[PDB]
């Protein structure tokens, strides 16, 4: 029937293929699929990602080598994953999330071939510093779709793809992660404190100087603190400098010290 | 040798995958993979791996299955999309090594001279770094014991590329923990710390038990690393460190009470604002 | 210096190229090669001597030159 608000669920290591691959990529545009699961027609699921070999063509139909995607998607039935593929991610680089008019094509061939692939835009470039640009498109055939939910509109779009038709010609679906809890912490690991980190003792000789220039600054700090408590008169009644930052001064030094303190003093009486 | 293996987040989640996708329907007590790399200086740099097929018996410890072929063309491929990463070691998740597993390191070791086996046990979600390395060795030993094909341990640590790191954080975005955490974080790390510490020591312990019993070989070796790590302890007490520990501590002190005092300083200020608004308020309601 | 085409995204060296120097240098030299005999020209065969002495002969032997030892003008 006619689809709806929808979902679609990428799976953790999805998701870190797709970003490998992309910044693998820049500046040149790569693209490659996605295993998955119709489950429903309320949502999509897609579990491991494989790139493919990048040709000269650039991201297109021709870039999907028949060979290459077939003797893949047997040797992985072989090796445990059995996951017939829908769906196609590529990068954007430079630029945000949207399909250009090669990639309207390209999925429209893609709907063709199953009935429902999905359509993934990353940019590798704008995905950083903890963001991800991760989204995904649909082509249409009046009702763009049937609205039957409020899990529709609990995401707002974007200018970008708005003018290159996130509701023109294609549509995008609301993007979710199907993150498990065996592989959380065990991510997790990457920036996880070692207990030898835990027992460092820092450096004396850099923790001195930390609060040498820690304590100036407090001073310089307050210098003005006394002016604007003198001020207190209350003409033309009005965050920036001297309380907020005296309190984040105050704050980090005192962390800092307790913290040091307390590790040498815990050093001191438990390693001998 | 090989001082340093890094492994990255993508071979773990994959390894993950891996053992998820197996122990789904034919449920065993390991899987196998093989793992892509480069190498800087004399350290591994590990980002990427894929699933093999692979089959242990249960007992006989020499039967075994690892796909020639489909390795083969599977790195092939692996270099056609990224040619950078060949082969370096092979991944498995059981959490014990096996008299087969050697037969396994031989193999890789005609894909890779160096090849180094990773164990990443996916199940345990402990106390810290859930992979270990090892390399293979054979030498005569320099004591007159018996020389063997051998594994032995060199350090792992998890690093990230740019890119996986993003990829990372987004994920752990909810359950992450701030990495500032100005007291509480602090404190728990070092009561994590004295845990982790303890569960080392007590290791130490059950091995020396194990040697002292017999039920376990003399290594010779590490014991006596060991017993270098039992003379390497400070033996705090000494007068003059003494009077530095004190010199130090109240230095920080007195710090302390320089940010403390302040902190009383503007609490009253912001209490005497507050009382003169609500005073001004309640004046002007009347 | 030498004219070389890359990729134009990864701009690897793919292709090696003549080098151009400009649209007007490739406009200045000769393709039409005018007819004019020098029989045509009338009075002037001593400076017609001259040039071709100066000019030809150093074009068609450089035997006679170097024979003697001489800089060609
Ligand atoms: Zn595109």
């Amino acid at each position: 029937a006619v689809d709806t608000a929808e979902q679609v669920y990428i799976s953790s290591l999805a998701l870190l293929k797709m970003l490998k691959h992309g910044r693998a990529g820049v500046p040149m545009e790569v693209m490659g699929l996605m295993l998955g699961e119709f489950v429903d027609d309320y949502t999509v699921r897609v579990i491991d990602v494989f790139a493919m070999p990048q040709s000269g063509t650039g991201v297109s139909v021709e870039a999907v080598d028949p060979v290459f995607q077939a003797k893949m998607l047997d040797m992985l039935k072989q090796t445990g994953r059995p996951e017939m593929v829908v769906g196609w991610y590529h990068s954007h680089p430079g630029f945000g999330c949207w399909l250009s008019g090669v990639d309207i094509n390209t999925q429209q061939s893609f709907e063709a071939l199953s009935e429902r692939a999905v359509a993934v835009v990353v940019d590798p470039i704008q995905s950083v510093k903890g963001k991800v640009v991760i989204d995904a498109f649909r082509l249409i055939n009046h009702e763009p779709r049937q609205t039957t939910s409020n899990l529709g509109h609990l995401n707002k779009p974007s200018i970008q793809a708005l003018i290159h038709g996130l509701n023109r010609h294609y549509y995008s679906i609301t993007i979710n992660y199907r993150k498990n809890e065996l592989e959380q912490k065990m991510l997790l690991n990457l920036h996880k404190k070692s207990w030898m980190e835990g027992l460092t003792l820092q450096d004396y000789s850099e923790h001195c100087k930390h609060n040498e220039s820690v304590v100036k600054e407090m001073l310089e700090l307050a210098k003005n603190y006394n002016k604007a408590v003198e001020e207190e008169d209350k003409m033309t009644p009005e965050k920036q400098d001297p309380k907020r930052h005296l309190e984040e001064h105050v704050d980090v030094l005192m962390t800092s010290n307790i913290v040091q303190c307390l590790a040498a003093m815990l050093d001191t009486v438990v390693f001998k | 040798a090989v001082q340093k293996v890094v492994v990255h987040p993508l071979v773990l989640l994959s390894v993950v995958d891996h053992f998820n996708r197996i122990g789904k329907v034919g449920n065993q007590k390991r899987v196998v993979g093989v793992l892509l790399g480069s190498w800087q200086k004399k350290v591994l740099d590990v980002s990427n791996s894929f699933a093999v097929p692979f089959d242990e018996d249960d007992k006989d410890d020499s039967v075994w299955f690892l796909d020639h072929d489909y390795l083969e063309n599977m790195y092939g491929m692996f270099k056609k999309v990224n040619a950078r990463e060949r082969i370096v070691g092979w991944y498995h998740t059981g959490p014990k090594l096996h008299k087969n597993d050697i037969a396994i390191n031989e193999l890789m070791k005609r894909y890779c001279p160096n090849s180094v086996l990773v164990i990443i046990d996916v199940k345990p979600k402990d106390l810290g770094l859930p992979t270990e390395a090892y390399i293979s060795v054979e030498e005569v030993h320099d004591d007159g014991t018996p020389t063997s094909k051998t594994f032995e341990h060199v350090t792992s640590e998890i690093g990230a590329e740019e890119a996986e790191e993003v990829g990372v954080e987004h994920l752990l975005r909810d359950i992450k923990d701030t990495t500032v955490g100005t007291l509480s974080q602090r404190i728990t790390n070092q009561v994590h710390g004295l845990k982790g510490l303890n569960s080392k020591l007590l290791d130490i312990r059950s091995y020396l038990e194990k040697v002292a019993t017999g039920k376990l070989p003399i290594n010779h070796q590490i014991i006596y690393q060991l017993q270098d790590v039992f003379n390497l302890l400070p033996d705090v007490s000494l007068q003059e460190f003494v009077k530095a520990f004190y010199l130090k501590t109240n230095d920080q002190m007195v710090v302390v009470y320089l940010a403390s005092l302040i902190r009383s300083v503007v609490a009253l200020h912001n209490l005497i604002n507050n009382k003169i608004a609500n005073r001004d308020a309640e004046k002007k309601e009347g | 210096g030498d004219l070389v085409g890359v990729n134009k995204d990864s701009y690897l060296i793919l292709e090696t190229l003549p080098t151009e120097y400009d649209s007007r240098v490739k406009a200045m030299e000769v393709d039409e090669r005018p007819t004019e005999q020098y029989s045509d020209i009338g009075g002037l065969d001593k400076q017609i001597q001259e040039l071709v002495e100066a000019i030809v002969l150093p074009m068609n032997h450089k035997e006679k030159f170097e024979n003697l030892g001489i800089q060609p003008p």
